[PDB]
């Protein structure tokens, strides 16, 4: 078939971009060749397969609230990101991120997508959220936030490791797909 | 076909491949997370994990910069490699490209952005009898800030053409290459680059090549962008009229602050 068109949201500074276009270009995040162009296509296999995804990369800011959503109708799959270290991003998943493309988009499925998990469980960065009366969101809250919200599931991954990235965008064609 | 990548191991705990390198070639399409998990999961299994590490960078390896205890491997994606004239079965020549800037970063503002394009030659060619191939040398060569310019505009140009005329249509990658391009909301658009590298026309002859080919390049893209715009038109859902609004208003506004730098 066709591309297949996933728009992918979330707050600013999740790395949302910097996910895209590593995997889309086989970079690590300090070695990607930087674009004033947005979005990313990618081909992957699944099953032998082939398979095209159309990235949409979005702008989390307010100033945007308007002309984002214009990019909604037709979307196959979204990506709902946030940051494994960002409580703040997290409960933006709940209170704007899934009320907004929920609304657009009911029969739409969508991901949730933790992010910067290499950071998770570093002790100093647990202390430094510690610190700031914060605790990481563990892979057991953000499943239940996934089951609870009724997304496809959650997946999570690391730009900088690399880990879980290729099931991120994998998980995505098989939403899409059905 | 196959996926190729460069790959190079250091620390004394590879014994004789310290410091060799290979290119590897991968099935079908292969991702650097895949190529780097069976890797890192291989040397794991010998050394123990705690000793393994990935290089995250295409960068020149500096000894005095790792953990000597440690086995590390650094993983860089590599194309096939044709000289320019060149471009217009036998395998020899791969080249990875590296990011950066005269003051010491990997990313810095358009005017600083440089670009290494490394060279890897294979001691053989593919198709070979094994499924990697030892380098033999590694050559480098610089692209100045302009001509990084230049082909991120050549590269998006001929990404959005396809797109703009493929049959049969696919409207949704038509519509992601094009909102990306007069569009964008998280980079920063083109226009900069124009303003950037166009705006004066340079005293020194030979950066005026590079003016005029990225002068030539940005005709292009405007030219496909329209042929986006108008094509996109007939491709639309009732739903998306809005959004198509807003395409041909970017168009438009970022045609007309071209069209000055365009002429010169």
């Amino acid at each position: 078939m066709q591309t297949i068109k996933c728009v992918v949201v979330g707050d600013g500074a999740v790395g949302k971009n910097c996910l895209l276009i590593s995997y889309t270009t086989n970079k690590f995040p300090s070695e990607y060749v930087p674009t004033v162009f947005d979005n990313y296509a990618v081909t992957v296999m699944i099953g032998g397969e082939p398979y095209t995804l159309g990235l949409f990369d979005t702008a989390g800011q307010e100033d945007y609230d308007r002309l984002r959503p214009l990019s909604y109708p037709q979307t196959d799959v979204f990506l709902v990101c946030f940051s494994v270290v960002s409580p703040s991003s997290f409960e933006n998943v709940k209170e704007k991120w899934v009320p907004e493309i929920t609304h657009h988009c009911p029969k739409t499925p969508f991901l949730l997508v933790g992010t910067q998990i290499d950071l998770r469980d570093d002790p100093s960065t647990i202390e430094k959220l510690a610190k700031n009366k914060q605790k990481p969101i563990t892979p057991e809250t953000a499943e239940k936030l996934a089951r609870d919200l009724k997304a496809v599931k959650y997946v999570e991954c690391s730009a900088l490791t690399q880990k879980g990235l290729k099931n991120v965008f994998d998980e995505a064609i098989l939403a899409a797909l059905e | 076909f196959g996926t190729y990548f460069r790959v190079g191991f250091y620390g004394s705990r590879f014994g004789d491949l310290d410091e060799q390198e290979f290119v590897y070639k991968e099935p079908a399409i292969t991702k650097l997370p895949e190529i780097s998990h069976r890797l890192e999961g291989f040397y794991g299994q010998c050394f123990g994990a705690e000793f393994v590490e990935v290089i995250k960078d295409s960068t020149p390896v500096d000894k005095t910069k790792l953990d000597p205890n440690k086995a590390y491997i650094q993983i860089t994606f590599v194309e096939p490699y044709f000289d320019e004239y060149e471009m217009k079965f036998n395998l020899r020549r791969f080249m990875y490209t590296t990011p950066f800037t005269l003051e010491g970063r990997p990313r810095g503002e358009l005017h600083e952005q440089h670009r290494r394009n490394t060279v890897l030659t294979t001691m053989h060619a593919f198709p070979y009898i094994k499924t990697r191939i030892r380098v033999s040398q590694k050559e480098e060569f610089v692209l100045t800030p302009i001509e990084v310019a230049i082909e991120d505009m050549k590269k998006k140009t001929l990404q959005l053409a396809v797109a703009t005329h493929q049959e049969p249509p696919d409207a949704k990658m038509l519509q992601m290459v094009l909102q990306g391009s007069v569009g964008a909301t998280v980079n920063q658009g083109p226009l900069e680059v124009a303003q950037v590298f166009l705006a004066e026309i340079p005293a020194d002859p030979k950066l005026y090549r590079h003016h005029n080919k990225l002068r030539l390049c940005f005709k292009e893209f405007i030219m496909r962008c329209g042929e986006a715009v108008e094509k996109n038109r007939r491709l639309i859902t009732a739903e998306q009229r809005e959004y198509q609004q807003e395409l041909k208003k970017n168009y438009n506004k970022l045609r007309d602050s071209l069209r000055p730098m365009i002429e010169r």
